[PDB]
């Protein structure tokens, strides 16, 4: 039960920390040379990954003895809030970067003439605020229903009726809407890019788009379908183990696509390693 | 006919080579092998100078040894306060493509000239609040390189039309033209005493020209390709030369022959803007591998590496008093390096 | 270069009036502007200053929170608007220009002046001598004193010397007590150390008598000297 | 032709002017360079670092 | 903590004002498309410049089209070493290369063969390894009348196709594209010009839009 969780958790943490620690350096340098909205949104996507990964060892090193927290009850809400908000912030950040990439090609003159640095900053702050508020709603009720208790496990009867409606609402809003927005924007990207152009453009764009769609599905599909089916069943599902493992895998795979997604990133990466 | 003239020229070249080889009993390395080495140098930069958005050619500090003149491809000439990191003046340029920076000994004039075949003199001490063009010089059919500042009225320039020209500030007319080069002419450092000057062409030839007489007096051929870097060893009896290959050569003036060459097997890229120090111990070379190097101009061995840059270093210069060294590359960044 | 001012006259106490300084012949947008007042018989007194682009605006102690200033680059003019006037505000107002970079000459050019009549920790800078007879051909020394050491931790002193002819606007003579102003004859010179400065006039000629004023620039808040009159 | 003769004569004349130069021994010039270089060694901040207090940065 | 010495406060404020003007100028120039004009000989460069400017150094053209400010630089007036000043033009939006179709018989090796090596040196240049190139096939109307009398066998010894414009022009374009050894990272936009239905400006606009999309894709992640 805990072997499958912890063996993959340690591997993900160990293989992930250096990757994003490295990536932040090139992102900071890119912001230093010249600023662009996509770079700042991607940077916000990265420091969230650090904040999730650097806060991971607080909960990872627990031995899961009965799925209980040996630490006092005041520290579990912090770990739960941060870990749950970091996972849902990725969807909003992906939606924002896909939105920007949509007008990057659909209206190239509009993108080139009018910079959107301040707009990107304010929309990133708005996404942070929305994700934090949605995550806060959940744990501000879990604090008390009235080794002495457990956090994020089987609960009492009073708070389930409060949780499940708003819980499903949060799931729908923060999963389906980013799904539709990103799918529509990338479909129009690969449609416009195919009108009178070369053949390698379609490969290097559509293949990456399909790979990232498959990655997003693999990471956040089982989690959200379990979330939805919990509403019909009524009780909390027991499939909460692997759905978080895929979520952690998401935070680790992003460096890999970061490297070979853009040729400029490869050129910068191959030279600054000293 | 011309066959006898060519044969006479070849015989004269052979005689000159024999005369040069006659006075070559000992080399500089043998004499300098018995002196104390320069040792490790850990010079570091303490400056930012972030005001440009294009490639930088921002040398010729000036006599005051604190002000800087900076020309880039954005069409703006920036006057920098090195001590406090301040921009004194921002002069718009009619042509964005310029490779020239000068500050004049007086400091009231700035010369700019690139591939627009126009040399513009900007007046700094004007009664108004702006900087205006004081004189526009035309007559060159090639891209301008080096706009040295003999006096407040005389300016010598080199272009890509295999010639050099001395112009007057008051009258926009030619005064003295030097036509002895078979290639593009750059690297025209204006002596330590201003009475002479030397220029390095693109045919591996460096020729010295009299300012007053207006005729060539000495030529040096020790390189194997184009030359794009010349200093003048402020002692006044030697000068350094840099070419597109990773090698520098120091040519003596009185001996009229190459003294020694600085090169390494680990460097292959180009060389730009070779300049000396106030004493001559250190010779700083701006290489094209994104960093600069410091060579010992006495023995042979290297002294230090200045790796605080992103793009290829294109310009390098030192103050009159030798307090600090300015280095500029294509990353629109100027770095000022000082000793520990 | 020319600075001409208008808006003078006689005004009852407590009224509001504005002075317009129109600049013609130089870059007004790249030059900070100062307003300086002189009493009919007393010395020169600072009023206010506005930087280029209306970034930093400063007023003297007696005028703080009461006066206002403004600029407009396209029209190339300076306005200073005056509210709640008193009998102590009757003075000739000078609009002057100053530029601030390395090796600059602030207060190099002064305006023409406007006559205004009303009917009914600061550094002090004192001059020991108020009036001394002079002759055309001798050398004369003028001593200036300050309440604080004008030598800051940068290597330069912040002295300024101004000459006012009997009927002409003040003109800068030397700045920072180390450099001669443009268009000023080489006869004038200045020297000294912090808290004790001197100005030497050698080979004095005719058509140069007047009142000398000594200015500090350590802080804002600039105070003139007593003014040395030569005749 | 009739134009290359002038160029050849100009080159020969320039080489003739360059031919008679009172050059001196390379060793003597190197010794003079060493003497000047070591004479101003103490005044060069490049070789001898200045103290941080007196360093103008 | 040092009070900034009063006057240096105004000096640094002037520095900030200069920085503001500098960044305004940089932003203005960032939205300006830069095009480089190249040619072997005449190559119809003057005709293209005269036609598209309205619809001893550089004859710069600053014409506008659909709220886009285009910069054109002609370097045919300089007779010096090319590689010394060829790195100053690196990073341009696109490079325009004009070649005359009526140059496979006239000499001073015919003119088109001499243009092939210039095209190779420009396309294969290290500084131009990421800049798309727009090729113009000028003298289209002269080709119709001067291909019937002069066969194509004089220029290309290995050509055995039909002596028609629709095939000869395609063959010349095919070799011109075959001169590119970096096809995986660069593309060539070939267009024919004539003194009618002047879509050459529209073709330049389309190529500029395509290369802007290409660059923005690199800036915005994907490709
Ligand atoms: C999963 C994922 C992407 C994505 O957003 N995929 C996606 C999501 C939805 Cl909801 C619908 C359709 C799709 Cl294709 C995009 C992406 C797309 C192409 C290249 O990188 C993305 C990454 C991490 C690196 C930065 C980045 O940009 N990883």
């Amino acid at each position: 039960n805990h072997w499958l969780v912890f063996s993959v958790y340690l591997f993900t943490f160990l293989v992930g920390l250096p990757l994003n620690l490295l990536a932040l350096v090139i992102f900071v340098g890119k912001l230093r040379r010249r600023p662009v909205a996509v770079d700042v949104l991607l940077l916000n996507l990265t420091l969230s990954d650090l904040l999730l990964l650097l806060f991971l060892p607080f909960r990872m090193v627990e031995a899961a003895s009965g799925m209980h927290w040996p630490l006092p009850f005041i520290l579990c809400p912090l770990s739960g809030f941060l870990f749950f908000t970091t996972i849902y912030l990725t969807a909003l950040f992906l939606a924002a970067v896909s939105i920007e990439r949509f007008l990057s090609v659909a209206y190239p003159l509009w993108y080139k003439t009018r910079p959107r640095l301040g707009q990107a900053g304010l929309v990133s702050v708005a996404c942070w605020l929305l994700a934090s508020a949605h995550c806060s709603v959940v744990y501000v009720i879990e604090f008390s229903g009235d080794t002495n208790g457990t956090c994020y496990l089987e609960f009492r009867e009073d708070q389930l009726a409060i949780l499940l409606p708003v819980r499903l609402e949060m799931a729908v809003v923060l999963f389906g809407v980013p799904l539709l927005i990103t799918s529509y924007c990338y479909s129009r990207l690969v449609w416009i890019l195919g009108r009178g152009a070369s053949h390698r453009r379609r490969r290097r764009v559509a293949g990456l788009v399909a790979a990232t769609l498959l990655n997003f599905l693999v990471c956040f599909g089982p989690y959200n379908v379990s979330h939805v089916v919990g509403y019909i069943q009524g009780e909390s599902p027991v499939w909460r183990s692997y759905v978080l493992l895929l979520s952690t895998l998401n935070s680790c795979v992003d460096p890999l696509v970061y490297y070979f997604s853009s040729s400029g990133f490869q050129a910068d990466f191959h030279e600054l390693l000293r | 006919e011309l066959d006898q003239l060519r044969q006479e020229a070849e015989q004269l070249k052979n005689q000159i080579r024999d005369a040069r080889k006659a006075c070559a009993d000992a080399t500089l390395s043998q004499i300098t092998n018995n002196i104390d080495p320069v040792g490790r140098i850990q010079m570091r930069t303490r400056r930012t100078l972030r005001g440009h958005l294009a490639k930088i050619y921002a040398m010729h500090w000036g006599t005051d040894s604190r002000l800087l003149v900076s020309a880039s491809q954005d069409g703006k000439l920036i006057i920098w306060d090195s001590y406090t990191t301040n921009k004194v003046h921002a002069i718009p340029l009619r042509s964005s493509w310029v490779m020239t920076c000068a500050y004049a000994p007086s400091g009231n004039y700035v010369a700019c000239g690139g591939l627009d075949n126009i040399c513009s003199i900007y007046n700094l001490k004007t009664r108004e609040g702006n900087v205006r063009v004081s004189r526009e010089l035309a007559g060159h059919t090639g891209y301008l390189s080096c706009c040295r500042f003999l006096d407040d009225n005389q300016i010598v320039t080199s272009s890509g039309d295999t010639t050099c020209a001395l112009w007057d500030i008051e009258t926009g007319q030619q005064t003295t033209t030097f036509t002895g080069h078979t290639g593009d002419v750059m690297s025209l450092s204006l002596a330590p005493d201003t009475r002479l000057f030397v220029s390095g062409a693109c045919d591996a030839s460096a020729k010295l020209w009299d300012v007053r007489e207006g005729m060539c007096r000495q030529t040096f051929t020790g390189h194997e390709s184009d030359i794009n870097a010349i200093c003048f060893f402020p002692n006044g009896n030697a000068f350094a030369t840099g070419s597109d290959d990773a090698t520098c050569r120091l040519f003596d003036l009185r001996a009229d022959q190459e003294l020694m060459t600085y090169s390494h097997d680990n460097i292959i890229c180009g060389i730009t803007s070779v300049s000396f120090s106030k004493s001559g111990r250190l010779l700083l070379a701006g290489y094209d591998d994104f960093n600069c190097n410091v060579w010992d101009a006495l023995k042979a061995d290297r002294a230090g590496v200045l790796a605080g840059h992103d793009n290829r270093v294109s310009c390098l210069g030192v103050t009159d008093d030798g307090m600090a060294v300015a280095t500029g590359s294509w990353d629109s960044f100027l770095k000022i390096w000082n000793g520990s | 270069v020319q600075l001409v001012e208008s808006g003078g006259g006689l005004v009852q106490p407590g009224g509001s009036r504005k002075l317009s300084c129109s600049a013609s012949g130089f870059a007004f947008s790249s030059f900070g502007m100062h307003w300086v007042r002189q009493a009919p018989e007393k010395g020169l007194e600072w009023v206010a200053y506005i930087s280029s682009g209306s970034g930093t605006i400063y007023y003297a102690d007696t005028v703080k929170g009461r006066f206002t200033i403004s600029r407009d680059d396209p029209k190339n003019t300076l306005f200073l608007q005056m509210t709640s006037l008193r009998s102590e505000d009757t003075a000739m107002y000078y609009c002057v220009r100053s530029i601030y970079y390395y090796g600059s000459s602030p207060f190099d050019f002064w305006g023409q002046g406007t006559t205004l009549t009303v009917s009914s920790s600061d550094i002090v800078m004192t001059q020991a001598t108020s009036s001394v007879p002079v002759t055309p051909g001798e050398s004369v020394s003028i001593s200036c004193r300050s309440s604080k050491s004008l030598l800051h931790s940068n290597g330069n002193t912040y002295l300024y010397w101004f000459l006012q002819r009997p009927g002409q606007s003040p003109q800068l003579l030397i700045y920072r007590m180390s450099n001669l102003a443009s268009g000023v004859p080489d006869r004038f010179s200045g020297s000294g150390s912090g808290t004790a400065f001197t100005l030497t006039i050698s080979r004095l000629e005719a058509e140069d008598v007047g009142v000398y004023y000594c200015m500090q620039h350590l802080e804002y808040p600039l105070t003139f000297g007593a003014g040395t009159k030569l005749e | 032709n009739t134009a290359s003769i002038a160029q050849a004569r100009k080159l020969v004349e320039q080489l003739k002017m360059e031919a008679n130069i009172d050059r001196i021994k390379v060793s003597k010039a190197a010794a003079d360079l060493m003497a000047y270089c070591e004479a101003h060694a103490k005044e060069d901040p490049l070789l001898t670092p200045v103290p941080a207090s007196e360093n103008p940065f | 903590g040092c009070t900034l010495s009063a006057e240096d406060k105004a000096a640094v404020e002037r520095s900030k004002m200069i920085d503001r003007n500098l960044r305004e100028d940089g932003e203005k120039a960032a939205r300006e498309v830069k095009l480089l004009l190249l040619g072997a000989g005449e190559s119809g460069k003057s005709t293209i410049v005269k036609q598209m400017k309205i619809i001893t150094g550089i004859v710069e053209t600053h014409f506008t089209f659909k709220d886009l400010h285009f910069k054109m630089f002609d370097v045919g007036g300089q007779r010096s070493e090319r590689k010394k000043w060829i790195h100053c033009f690196e990073g341009v939006t696109a490079i325009i290369f004009c070649v005359a179709l009526s140059d496979y018989d006239l000499v001073l090796m015919n003119r088109m063969h001499e243009s092939m090596k210039l095209f190779d040196s420009i396309c294969n240049n290290k500084w131009f390894t990421d800049t798309s190139i727009i090729l113009f096939l000028n003298k289209k109307d002269l080709f119709e009348e001067k291909i019937k009398k002069s066969p194509l066998t004089i220029c290309y010894p290995e050509y055995a196709g039909s002596n028609t414009y629709e095939e000869a022009a395609a063959y010349i374009q095919c070799q011109f594209e075959d001169l590119n050894k970096r096809k995986d990272t660069k593309e060539i936009y070939t267009h024919f010009t004539c003194a009618t239905d002047t879509k050459n400006v529209q073709f330049v606009f389309d190529a500029v839009t395509d290369v802007i999309i290409k660059n923005n894709l690199k800036d915005c992640g994907l490709f």
